[PDB]
Formats: C-alpha cells, structure tokens, sequence
C-alpha cells in the first residue's frame, strides 16, 4: 500500500441497491459466481505465497542523500566541487520530474473519479497542477539537451534580472 | 558496482584530468615565456664558448 495525503482519494459513497423489478439481475448471481470459483482460490494461493514470504524477511531501504553544497558556493573550473553540485542537481531534476508525475496522476484520477462533473469537482488538483506546471516551467524548461547547473543558475539569474527590471519600472 | 565506488572513482578522475589541464595550460604559458624573453632553461640557442679566448700578451700591443 501507499500513502493517502499524498494519493489523495476521497471517500466512496456507493448508494444501496433498490430493485423495483421482480426480474433478478444477473450480476449478484454472477458476483456469487466470481466470489466462490475465482476469488476463494486466487485469495488461497495468496495465502499460501505470503505464508512462504512470511518465513524469510529482509529490508530494502530508500537511498537517502545528505546535501552537498550547491552550484552557487562552487568556485569557478573547480570540478571537484561541481561535479558534487551537478549530482545534486540531475537528482532533484529527477525528483522534479516524478512531482510533475504525481500531480498529473492525481489530475487524471480526479478527472476520472468525478464523472461529467469533472470540471467543477476539480478544481484544486487544477490549480495545484498549474502551479507545479508553471513551477517546472520557470525551472527547468528550454534548458536544452546539455542541460547543466551553470544553465539552470544562468537561466534563473536571467528570470531575476527581469524581475528586478519589472518591479524597478513598476515603483 | 556500488555508486559510492563509481561515485569517488569518479572524483579521483576528474582529480587527475583536471590537475593535467592545469598543468597543460601552465606548459603553454612557460613556452610562451621561455620564447618570449630567453630567460628560461627552454630555447637557449648557444652563443661563443668564451673558453676559446687566448688571453696570452699578443705580439701588437693594440687589441
């Protein structure tokens, strides 16, 4: 299983079942079917799997990575230290990435999960969307296929120097 | 491998290549030096020996 903060899904509300035919609906008797040939057996082989997983346990552990310095208290030619500050970031690149890959995951159910009414009931995985959308857009965008941390930093000065002329011209 | 092997193996080569870079364009800087002004132990194109010179009194006076 996962985490539901971070998949979010909202409770079921599945109404209760009011025949008003006299006519028996072939699905329950299916359900029935499902439940005794398929189900039962599918849940006993399980069993007897998680019975053989359960005699041996061992952990895998998530590979954490403490923060080296960053691209901007690296000295200039020094590739000792920017090798260290371009690891870190093509990791947060990637990690970025998968963010983006989660919001449009959670988009996407949502847009499923809300019928017709999608475009009401949606609203704030739209909005959390356009803003990592225009996050990712401001970061990481038209850094080209050499991407780097000398791009990413001049690309972020060049975003500054226009923010600091906009507001100069705005006051 | 393990990617602290690969990682510091890295480091260890970008320690080397660029200690060799260093030194390469401190190579070209001496040569350019050592041509420019003749003063370095590179590029001295030999002169007259001045152990070849007789000292002994000559036999006209002026020289």
């Amino acid at each position: 299983s996962w985490d539901k903060d971070v998949y979010p899904e909202p409770p079921r509300r599945t109404p209760a079942p009011s025949p008003q035919t006299s006519l028996p609906n072939p699905i329950t008797y299916l359900t029935k079917a499902f439940d005794l040939l398929v189900d039962r057996p599918v849940t006993l082989v399980r069993e007897f799997i998680e019975r053989q997983h359960a005699k041996n346990k061992y952990y895998y552990y998530h590979r954490e990575f403490r923060r080296v310095p960053d691209i901007t208290e690296c000295h200039e030619k020094d590739v000792l230290c920017m090798f260290e500050a371009e690891m870190q970031w093509k990791r947060d690149y990637k990690v970025d990435q998968e963010i983006v890959n989660i919001i449009q995951e959670r988009l996407k159910a949502c847009q499923q999960r809300e019928g017709e009414s999608h475009r009401q009931n949606c609203a704030k995985e739209l909005q959390q969307f356009t803003q990592v959308v225009k996050a990712y857009q401001d970061r990481y965008h038209d850094l080209g296929a050499h991407y780097s941390a000398r791009k990413c930093l001049a690309k972020q000065k060049q975003r500054m120097l226009a923010e600091r002329k906009a507001t100069k011209e705005a006051a | 491998d393990a990617p602290e092997k690969n990682y510091e193996r890295t480091m260890a080569i970008l320690q080397i290549e660029s200690e060799k870079a260093e030194l390469r364009l401190k190579e070209l800087e001496v040569r350019r030096l050592m041509r420019a002004k003749g003063d370095g132990p590179w590029f001295q194109y030999p002169t007259i020996d001045k152990a070849l010179i007789d000292h002994s009194p000559k036999a006209t006076p002026d020289n």
